[PDB]
């Protein structure tokens, strides 16, 4: 396939690993009973293990030789070959909620700043203060764009700044 | 595995250069000690007031940075 | 006030002598002695260790450095308000007035004192090191 | 200078305040080189929030 | 091969990091504000914080992610 | 007993209920789909 | 003329300071500006003496944090039994100890953790555990899961009595000073109820219950089987059977014919051959004998009658001519400081619990005991550690005390005073004899890898080329073994099979044996000494040079903990007792590692295995291997770390996760020890202009650390990272190999 | 002798002298303050450099500042 890789679903040391284990499994599983509530774990445990390898090969996973899969990290690559469900939707999902962090805590120390006591503030939070900058961080990327559009975000040179510069 | 140690490779030469490049700028004149230039390249300290003067040469900054040197190589 | 002399002969407190005794020093280049006198008599901590006891009326006693004149000093003069003063003692017993001299303590003002190591300006108004350079011996540029 | 608990922007570039604002507490009406005295809500780094200064350092914004 | 290699790679390591610190002394001794004043070298010192920051920032990403995918593997 | 809501919300009793919050989010949503690596 | 004094209502109790943070200190309770705040807040909680000067108030404050330990300590126990009652495979392994290994702490079947559930026998999953609950509880005569239960239950509630308690005496009826300070009647009071009592009592349960319960066990009687314990108190006919003498009462006891008593108030000596265990009829002999002892010492001092003895008069009348006067004025400075105290005290604790460790080893006293190698080398290693600990404590406090609340003027000629002069005298010899033995015992080690490592065996030091041997120890070994027959002619047997005598095995597993000493253990042994006197020289020096120096004359002023007095007079970094007390905790964690690392390795070799002979589980490398380093660290450290570094996909892969992660923390610590704050808060600087540009500099100032705190976090890692490996190691290794 | 410097910040609170371990300072008349009084360093031979000074000034940019140089018998302060 891609690079020199093939489907998960068609690796034979995919499939030889997965012998492997379950004569792993079975060798060990044989020294109980079988209604034991350890039988019973074993058995969930290597129900489990199939359901993995499953999803694993459903969802068309490479693996080279090694048989443990791979993942691959260019837009166009797996766009083209239908490989988004690995890098590019969990790099968006994570920028979003970090972003979301980021807002939300900087409006809040915004907010409390211009108060008569910001070290207590700092070290005590008002609940209702936090709840309302909570459920309004949610617009947050429309929010930070048009601070942007107004050149707000950045602030004018008159920072501490030490003797040189 | 390359992939991944040329990665830790990067780091290392990315923080050791900081450390250095910090140490080389910061010389001439620190918020905390805005006369710095005034005592050279190499002092021991600034004694215990203001909170503490421990290691702030460029000097020493140059002596912290040789760790992370030895570390990447 | 006029300048105090040290008068050898004076009685010592009640010390059974400890580990921070004579060295050669006093032989080879310097050393110091201090002097005073108690209001009553009355035990107090010896600063090089061990314990001692002033005697009513003056008191003499021998330290090599200076900082041990300087404590010992404090200490009469903040828990008793004593009034000690001292005498660095050369090779060749040079005396010379160590304590009092300006008659008065440097903690209040006193006319008489030249205003001494002053400069006029503030810090921020010293120059490069660039331009200091190229001296027999290095120069800080606060010097000038 | 400025009538007393006006707020100027210290220039200072030395000063830990440097390109800070800061209250004027009272000016010297007599001769001192640094008449100003200006309060501050933030202590520098030997825990001071009060410092004085001449005239010309400082701009009341 | 393997002597050889490593040898000059430790050599080099060394050397740069030397070449940092000589650098630094220059700023502490040889430097002169007015004939450099205006151009690029004032202007490194005029945004040495930008600098500094945006070199810990880097650094300090490339650490947490190599290191937590090591351990998860 | 104003005074211990404000004892409550002191901050280190907060960060150990927010991060007991999200521990417990975490470990729940991992029963329920397990081993997930996808989509 | 001693009675009972109180105060009441002295505190309220409400949350008004609760929303007051740092309220105990007048200088912290006007707010937080800057970082440090939050360190030093948590820092100084508890400095009694720094928050107020009142012996009364610091006294009840550490009275109600006294019950509040005693609490937690409750709260812990009653855990263990619970979990011993209900998450347990205690029965199956009353059953069956031999093969049926402890298992009490279960994982949850989640993400993947699940594959500790390490098969411990019994039909059961779980951890194996080294506590060795499992056999005090058979020593004891627990049976029914249901007495762990209820057991569990009574400690909760005795925490819980433990709390009110604090709470009571602190904020309702508050004691006075010189109630605190009658010090005659709290030793005539602890000595004699306390211990006293403790030891008869403990006769009369180990008598009435778990001696003829474990004569059952012993005698292989089904477990569940064997009667309870109220039954046994019922039926005398049932205890007459046991041991002919119950049938009589107590009558025969009473006419002073105790010889009748001998079925069950025995001296055998030696062991139980079926369980490896110390004969319980010896130990109950054992604790009447303490229980008299200290009942009767419990009656020495005066407290209302003229008959006893007053503590200061017996302190001033030893006086000696070398001296001076003497022991005056002690009665006072003991009488008036708690740090007096907790440096004795600790002391004396921490070398009662490495006492305890040897003696456990020694001789031990529960059945099956001898047989979990690994719970022997555990509570072995972990008690000595604590051990350790706590004198190093000792040592802190003690400096703490000696700077803060000494007086001179009390002591003018005092054996403490004439000490403090000549402590240069004292500190120097102590410098030379330490550095000698230094020399010495380790140029040794030196001297016998060069002699191998050149080519030349021939001139190491073994048993085989030139020799050196523990004279004295094989001659003591020698007279123990041999007592018994002139010196305790009414003793059956040497108190412990390292005397020298037969070996006991059970389960095809050695319980004991005679211990062989050779040139290996006379080096190792004077390595100890060695470091123990390098550790004794540094506390030494922290509390002698606490008031002043020949540097710094003013020393006592400037506090116990300070960074330093500047670079002045050439650099005065680290000068402070807290610094001593630093770097004496060094040394003394180098020294307990090395000492466990002798303990470990003389076991596996020379007496653990399994009878077929024996089989030593090295097969006894170490007499040849232990006395050059290469051979220490390759065929001891680098050869047993096998299971440790393979421990993977088994229920010992968390061993090795925690053996990495020990490494790391371990050396993390390194960049606090070594780094100084200058830079730390510059590039914190750096970081502000960063923040603030963007407008979300912290309202609370940044600020690096303080130096000590630099130092103390550094220290805590570093400590933690070590000790952390070596227990990761221990317990992986010596799990897997038995 | 270690190298001092005032500066005419000197407030003159004496904190300076009311320091030093080493009598290396006095306090003598002035007049930029209102105090009157600028401290004053004439005994530089006996200070070892142990800057209790420098961390008492309060003046915001320090006021009188210490600097390290050779050494000596009378210098260094070593009782030997
Ligand atoms: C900047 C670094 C970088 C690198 C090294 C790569 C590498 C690659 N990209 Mg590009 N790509 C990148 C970032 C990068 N991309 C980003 C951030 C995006 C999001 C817009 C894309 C979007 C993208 C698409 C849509 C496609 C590629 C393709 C490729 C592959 C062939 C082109 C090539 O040699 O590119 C070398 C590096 C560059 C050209 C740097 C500029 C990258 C910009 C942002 C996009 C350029 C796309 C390119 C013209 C497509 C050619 C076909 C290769 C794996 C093609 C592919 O999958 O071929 C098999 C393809 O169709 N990339
Ligand atoms: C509301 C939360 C918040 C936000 C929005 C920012 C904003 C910033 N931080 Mg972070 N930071 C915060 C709180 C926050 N910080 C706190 C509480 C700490 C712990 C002490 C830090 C410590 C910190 C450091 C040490 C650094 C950042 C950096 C940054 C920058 C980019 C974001 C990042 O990587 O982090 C920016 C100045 C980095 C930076 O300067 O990137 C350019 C950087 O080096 N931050
Ligand atoms: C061509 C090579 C070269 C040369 C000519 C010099 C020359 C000098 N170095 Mg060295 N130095 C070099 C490479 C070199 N260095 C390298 C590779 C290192 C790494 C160890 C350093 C790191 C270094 C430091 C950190 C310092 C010097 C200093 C010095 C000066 C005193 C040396 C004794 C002198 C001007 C000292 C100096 O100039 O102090 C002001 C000084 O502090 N050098
Ligand atoms: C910082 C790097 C990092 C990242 C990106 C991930 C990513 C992931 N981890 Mg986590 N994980 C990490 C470090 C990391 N982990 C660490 C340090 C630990 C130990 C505390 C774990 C232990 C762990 C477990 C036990 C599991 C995950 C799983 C997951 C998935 C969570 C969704 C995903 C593959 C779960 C999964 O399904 O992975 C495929 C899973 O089984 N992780
Ligand atoms: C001594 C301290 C201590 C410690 C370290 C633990 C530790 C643990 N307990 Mg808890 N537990 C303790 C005391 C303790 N317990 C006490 C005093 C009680 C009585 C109320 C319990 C009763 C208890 C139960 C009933 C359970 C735990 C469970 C647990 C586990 C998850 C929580 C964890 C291993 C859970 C567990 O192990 O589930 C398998 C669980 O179900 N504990
Ligand atoms: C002279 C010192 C001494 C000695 C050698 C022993 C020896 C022993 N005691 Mg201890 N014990 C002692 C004094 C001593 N005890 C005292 C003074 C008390 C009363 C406070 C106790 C109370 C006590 C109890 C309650 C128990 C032991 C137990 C033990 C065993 C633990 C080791 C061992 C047989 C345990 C035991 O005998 O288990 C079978 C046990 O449960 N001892
Ligand atoms: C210290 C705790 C203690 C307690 C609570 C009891 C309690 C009791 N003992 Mg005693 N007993 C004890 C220690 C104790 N004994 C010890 C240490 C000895 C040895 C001197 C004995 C020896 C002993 C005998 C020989 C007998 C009792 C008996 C009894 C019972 C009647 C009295 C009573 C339940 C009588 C009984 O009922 O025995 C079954 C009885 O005959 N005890
Ligand atoms: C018996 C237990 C005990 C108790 C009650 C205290 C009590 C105290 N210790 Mg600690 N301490 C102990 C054992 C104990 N310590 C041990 C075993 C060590 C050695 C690690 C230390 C080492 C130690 C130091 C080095 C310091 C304290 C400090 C303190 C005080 C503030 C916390 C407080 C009085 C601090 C303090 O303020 O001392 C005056 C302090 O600096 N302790
Ligand atoms: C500090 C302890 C110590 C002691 C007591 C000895 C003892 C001895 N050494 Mg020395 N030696 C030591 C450390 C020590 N060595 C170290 C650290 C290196 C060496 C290297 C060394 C050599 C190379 C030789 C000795 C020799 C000897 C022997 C006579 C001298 C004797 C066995 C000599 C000898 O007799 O060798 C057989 C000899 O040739 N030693
Ligand atoms: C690394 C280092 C520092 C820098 C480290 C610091 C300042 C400690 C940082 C502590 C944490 C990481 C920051 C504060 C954490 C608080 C809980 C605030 C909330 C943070 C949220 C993310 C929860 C020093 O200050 C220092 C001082 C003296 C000797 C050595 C060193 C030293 O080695
Ligand atoms: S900060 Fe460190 S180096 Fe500087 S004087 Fe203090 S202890 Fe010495
Ligand atoms: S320099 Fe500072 S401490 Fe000294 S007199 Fe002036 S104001 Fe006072």
């Amino acid at each position: 396939d891609i690079a020199g890789l093939t489907p998960c679903s068609e690796s034979k040391a995919y499939a030889k690993l997965e012998k492997k284990e379950l004569k792993t499994l079975e060798k060990r599983l044989k020294q109980y009973e079988a209604d034991s509530a350890p039988a019973v774990a074993l058995k969930a445990t290597m129900e489990r293990t199939k359901a993995r390898f499953a999803n694993y090969a459903k969802a068309g996973l490479l693996c080279g030789n090694d048989g443990l899969p791979h993942l691959i990290a260019d837009p166009g690559l797996a766009l083209k070959y239908g490989h988004a469900g690995e890098v590019f939707i969990p790099t968006f999902g994570f920028l979003y909620v970090a972003g979301y962090i980021g807002y939300v805590g900087r409006q809040y120390l915004i907010a409390v700043k211009g108060e008569a006591k910001p070290t207590d503030k700092e070290i005590i939070i008002d609940v209702p203060l936090a709840t309302k900058l909570a459920w309004q961080g949610a617009g947050w990327p429309l929010a930070a764009v048009q601070e942007l559009q107004r050149g707000t975000l950045l602030e004018k040179e008159e920072n501490i700044t030490v003797s040189p510069r | 595995g390359d992939f991944l140690v040329h990665h830790a490779i990067a780091l290392g030469l990315h923080t050791t250069t900081l450390i250095l490049v910090k140490g080389a700028l910061d010389a001439r004149g620190s918020k905390l000690m805005p006369d710095k230039k005034d005592f050279g390249y190499s002092f021991p300290c600034d004694g215990p007031g203001r909170g503490g003067t421990c290691d702030i040469s460029a000097y020493d900054a140059f002596y912290l940075a040789v760790f992370w040197m030895l570390n990447t190589i | 006030w006029t300048v105090p002399t040290l008068n050898p002969d004076t009685p010592s407190p009640i010390f059974g002598g400890s580990t921070g005794g004579l060295l050669r020093k006093a032989q080879t280049e310097e050393f110091y002695v201090i002097t005073w006198e108690a209001k009553k008599e009355q035990i107090f901590e010896m600063p090089t260790g061990g314990a001692a006891i002033m005697r009513q009326g003056p008191n003499l006693l021998k330290f090599g450095k200076k900082e041990q004149c300087l404590a010992l000093t404090t200490q009469l003069r903040n828990k008793f308000k004593l009034t000690p003063c001292f005498y660095r003692v050369f090779p060749d017993g040079k005396v010379q007035y160590l304590h009092p001299a300006d008659g008065v303590y440097p903690e209040k003002v006193n006319a008489g004192r030249v205003g001494a190591n002053q400069n006029m300006r503030r810090i921020g108004q010293n120059v490069n090191p660039i331009k200091v350079k190229f001296s027999g011996r290095m120069m800080s540029p606060a010097e000038i | 200078g400025p009538k007393r608990g006006s707020l100027v922007k210290i220039l200072r570039p030395e000063s830990y305040w440097f390109n800070q604002v800061g209250k004027v507490v009272s000016v010297d009406q007599s001769g001192v080189r640094y008449p100003v005295v200006v309060r501050f809500e933030n202590q520098n780094y030997a825990g001071v929030t009060t410092n004085n200064y001449a005239l010309d350092e400082v701009v009341a914004a | 091969q393997a002597a050889l290699y490593t040898h000059h790679q430790y050599i080099a390591g060394f050397i740069m990091c030397g070449a940092f610190a000589h650098g630094a002394i220059f700023f502490i001794r040889d430097y002169d504000p007015e004939q450099n004043k205006g151009n690029v070298l004032a202007r490194m010192l005029d945004h040495k914080e930008a600098l500094i920051s945006h070199l810990s920032w880097v650094s300090l990403f490339l650490g947490f992610h190599t290191l937590g995918l090591y351990v998860h593997n | 007993m104003k005074d211990f809501t404000t004892y409550l919300s002191t901050a280190p009793v907060i960060a150990t209920i927010w991060f007991t919050f999200t521990a417990g989010l975490l470990i729940e949503i991992n029963r329920y789909f397990p081993d997930p690596l996808v989509f | 003329k001693v009675k009972i004094a109180v105060d009441r209502n002295p505190v309220e109790t409400s949350f008004e300071k609760w929303a007051k943070p740092g309220h105990f200190s007048r200088t912290l309770s006007k707010g937080p500006n800057t970082t440090t705040w939050i360190w030093n807040l948590h820092a100084d909680a508890h400095d009694f003496d720094s928050h107020t000067s009142d012996l009364e108030e610091i006294s009840r404050k550490v009275f109600s944090a006294h019950f509040g330990q005693l609490g937690i300590i409750f709260i812990w126990l009653s855990g263990m039994y619970f979990h011993g009652a209900r998450f347990s495979n205690y029965e199956a392994w009353l059953s069956d100890p031999t093969h049926i290994k402890p298992s009490a702490q279960v994982v949850w079947p989640i993400v993947g953790q699940e594959i500790l559930n390490g098969d411990v026998g019994g039909g059961f999953q779980g951890i194996q555990i080294t506590s060795g609950f499992f056999q005090l509880w058979r020593a004891s005569g627990i049976t029914s899961e249901l007495q762990l239960y209820t057991t569990a239950i009574g400690g909760l509630v005795m925490a819980a009595a433990m709390f009110f308690a604090g709470w009571f005496h602190y904020h309702k009826a508050a004691p006075k000073l010189e109630w605190f300070q009658n010090v005659e009647s709290m030793l005539n009071h602890h000595l004699g109820g306390l211990l006293g009592l403790g030891s008869l009592a403990w006769a009369g349960h180990q008598i009435h219950v778990s001696l003829p319960v474990n004569k059952l066990l012993d005698a292989g009687v089904d477990p569940k089987e064997i009667p309870l314990p109220h039954d046994l108190l019922l039926n005398r006919a049932i205890m007459a059977d046991l041991y002919p003498s119950f049938a009589k009462g107590i009558a025969p006891f009473f006419t002073l014919n105790w010889s009748e008593y001998s079925d069950f108030l025995t001296f055998k000596g030696g062991l139980n051959p079926v369980t490896g265990g110390l004969w319980l009829s010896d130990t109950a002999h054992h604790h009447v004998a303490i229980a008299v002892l200290f009942l009767v010492a419990g009656h020495m001092y005066r407290t209302n009658w003229g008959i006893g003895h007053s503590m200061k008069e017996i302190l001033e009348a030893h006086r000696g001519p070398f001296t001076g006067e003497g022991h005056v004025g002690l009665y006072e400075i003991l009488t008036t400081s708690w740090h007096a105290q907790l440096a004795i005290n600790l002391a004396l604790f921490g070398s009662l619990s490495i006492i305890v460790a040897h003696h456990m080893y020694a001789m031990p006293p529960y059945p099956y005991l001898a047989t979990d190698y690994g719970t022997q080398l555990s509570l072995f290693t972990h008690h000595t550690w604590i051990g350790g600990f706590c004198i190093v404590g000792a040592g802190a406090h003690a400096a703490i005390f000696m700077v803060r609340d000494y007086d001179p003027t009390n002591n003018y000629n005092n054996l403490l005073d004439r000490v403090i002069r000549h402590r240069d005298a004292i500190i120097s010899h102590l410098n030379w004899v330490c550095i000698f033995l230094g020399f010495h015992s380790f140029g040794l080690y030196i001297h016998n890898d060069t002699m191998s490592a050149l080519g030349r065996p021939q001139d190491m030091f073994s048993d085989t080329a030139i020799q050196l041997q523990p004279v004295f120890a094989q001659w003591i070994q020698n007279t123990h073994f041999l007592a018994p027959q002139l010196t305790a002619p009414n003793a059956l047997a040497a108190t412990s099979l390292t005397w020298g005598g037969d070996l006991v095995a059970v389960g095809g597993k050695v319980a004991m044996m005679p211990i062989s000493l050779g040139t290996s253990d006379f080096m190792v042994h004077h390595i100890h000494a060695f470091t123990i006197h390098v550790t004794v020289l540094i506390l030494l020096k922290g509390v002698l040079f606490a008031r002043s120096s020949r540097l710094i004359p003013d020393k006592a002023n400037l506090g116990f903990r300070f960074p330093c007095d500047g670079p002045g007079r050439g650099g005065t970094c680290q000068v402070s007792a807290w610094d001593h007390v630093f770097l004496g905790l060094f040394w003394m964690y180098n020294s307990l590692s090395i000492v466990i690392f002798h303990f470990s390795w003389k076991m596996q070799s020379d007496v653990w295995g399994t009878v077929t002979g024996v089989s030593h589980i090295t097969g006894g490398n170490f007499a040849q291997s232990a006395n050059t380093i290469n051979g220490w660290l390759r065929d001891f450290l680098w050869a047993q770390s096998s299971q440790v570094i393979q421990s993977y996909g088994s229920a010992l892969s968390a061993y090795g996760l925690i053996f990495l992660g020990a490494h790391f923390v371990w050396a993390f610590s390194l960049m606090f020890l070594f780094s100084g704050r200058g830079y730390w808060q510059e590039l914190i600087e750096s970081i502000v202009w960063a923040h603030n540009k963007l407008k979300v500099a912290p309202a609370i100032q940044p600020r690096a650390l303080s130096i000590t705190q630099g130092r103390a976090v550094g220290v805590a890692h570093y400590l933690l990272g070590g000790i952390a490996t070596t227990w990761s190691f221990f317990l992986a290794r010596i799990i897997s190999v038995g | 002798a270690h190298i001092v410097k005032i500066y005419d910040t000197c407030i003159g609170c004496t904190q300076c002298v009311r320091a030093c371990p080493l009598d290396v300072l006095e306090m003598v008349p002035w007049d930029g303050c209102k105090a009157s009084q600028m401290a004053s360093a004439p005994r530089t031979e006996d200070c070892v450099g142990c800057k209790r000074c420098e961390t008492a000034c309060p003046t915001d940019f320090l006021s009188v500042r210490v600097y390290l140089g050779s050494e000596s018998t009378r210098s260094m302060g070593l009782s030997y």
